[PDB]
């Protein structure tokens, strides 16, 4: 969730399509906590989006 | 067959000029704000979301289409 935002921050900064490249890599990062929502039967976004909801800076 | 699109420039001018009159306050056109509007809101795709990052982010994705369309088309 950080590494999403951590990288998704580095996304918007780079520019052009490689800005887009970095953002679409910050997406795939979020499935590993979501496949925890598989077994624990959690709610993937409420899991992962609220994971990302946690920050001051990214860390 | 070229003549229709010629005049449609003049009245839009008249309109959007009177629109610069109708509202003296005028933002940058041509999809200027919608670029940052993504980032502007995508900040809250970072910040709040319960699910709301899809809700804010897809809308952040939704904002840029007006330049995105004309650009990429």
């Amino acid at each position: 969730a950080a590494l999403s935002i951590y990288l998704e921050n580095y996304a918007t900064s780079m520019g052009s399509r490689e800005q887009l490249a970095i953002a679409e890599f910050a997406r795939s990062l979020l499935v590993i906590p979501n496949t925890l929502a598989v077994n624990a039967a959690q709610d993937s976004t409420d899991l992962v989006a609220k994971l990302r909801a946690f920050h001051n800076e990214a860390q | 067959q070229f003549m229709e699109e010629t005049e449609r420039s003049l009245h839009d001018a008249i309109m959007i000029v009177r629109r610069a009159i109708k509202n003296d306050s005028v933002v940058a056109g041509g999809g200027a704000i919608e670029m940052e509007l993504s980032k502007y809101l995508r900040d809250y795709s970072r910040t709040i979301p319960g699910k709301q990052q899809l809700l804010i982010g897809a809308y952040a994705k939704a904002l840029e289409i007006i330049p995105r369309q004309l650009c990429d088309n």
